[PDB]
């Protein structure tokens, strides 16, 4: 790959300076590898939030256990809110990376 | 009484379903004239 990049930089006519296009492409490709850590962190945070919510509902709200319908409604509302917010967070992260 | 016994384990099933739904949603993040023009420009 390095030899191919050098040959492309040299071009048909003689030359020594490396065009900035190749460097820009290489650095962009290297930076693009940082997307997966962001997705993994977002997934871990979402799972931790879900676990915290479940623990609070089961344990921190012993009184709420007497009304299982209210608990189910609250869980459904929280899940819907998290599902709605997830794409917004992903888009925000993508925009921040692209900036 | 049977329903009360069932409810003793329903929260675990609900949590598992929520986790599965969250994973499925996460997997959904990434998996004609305009397209032709873009391909021509790229070429």
């Amino acid at each position: 790959d390095i030899l191919t990049a050098i040959r492309n930089a040299t071009g048909p006519r003689p030359a020594l300076f490396v065009p900035e296009v190749s460097f820009e492409l290489l650095v962009k490709r290297q930076i693009k590898r940082l997307e997966e850590p962001s997705l993994r962190c977002v997934e871990l945070v979402h799972e931790e939030m879900q676990r915290i919510i479940q623990h609070c509902s089961n344990y921190s709200t012993q009184e709420l256990l007497r009304f299982p319908k209210l608990h189910d409604a609250i869980v459904e509302v929280v899940t819907c809110l998290l599902r709605k917010r997830l794409p917004v967070t992903n888009e925000m992260v993508h925009n921040l990376v692209a900036i | 009484l049977l329903m009360h016994h069932i409810r003793d384990c329903l929260p675990e099933l609900k949590t598992r379903i929520n986790v599965l739904a969250a994973q499925y949603q996460s997997l959904l993040n990434s998996y004609k004239s305009a397209t032709l023009l873009q391909l021509i420009t790229k070429f």
